[PDB]
């Protein structure tokens, strides 16, 4: 009833680029030092 | 092009800068000239007090950075 459970080229040797960028390199290097 | 690690000022800019520095040094002490001039009272960073009318003492006690202003102080 209702009731239920529901309920390559590695060697580079960069030539001139370091010379070109040395200005910024030293700019950062002074503050880092 | 120069690639010099520093600042460069050339011509009218540096001339005006030098003139400004010299004029500032002059204007510091221009108020202490003549019998109607008045003294200045300088305070150090440690609280020491100096009251003076002498231009040399004022320019010696002052801490100056510009080279032309330093030239005027040494003058």
């Amino acid at each position: 009833s209702s009731s239920e459970d529901e309920d390559a080229g590695e060697g580079i040797s960069v030539n001139t680029g370091p010379k070109g960028v040395i200005n910024d390199w030293r700019r950062f290097k002074q503050l880092e030092t | 092009p120069l690639s010099v690690f520093g600042d460069r000022s050339t011509g009218e800019t540096i001339r005006s800068q030098n003139v400004m520095a010299a004029a500032s040094i002059a204007n510091i002490v221009k108020s202490s000239l003549g019998p109607v001039g008045l003294d200045k009272m300088l305070v150090d960073d440690i609280g020491d007090v100096t009251i003076t009318n002498d231009g040399a003492t004022i320019l010696k006690l002052l801490e100056v950075e510009h080279p032309a202003a330093k030239v005027l102080c040494e003058l």
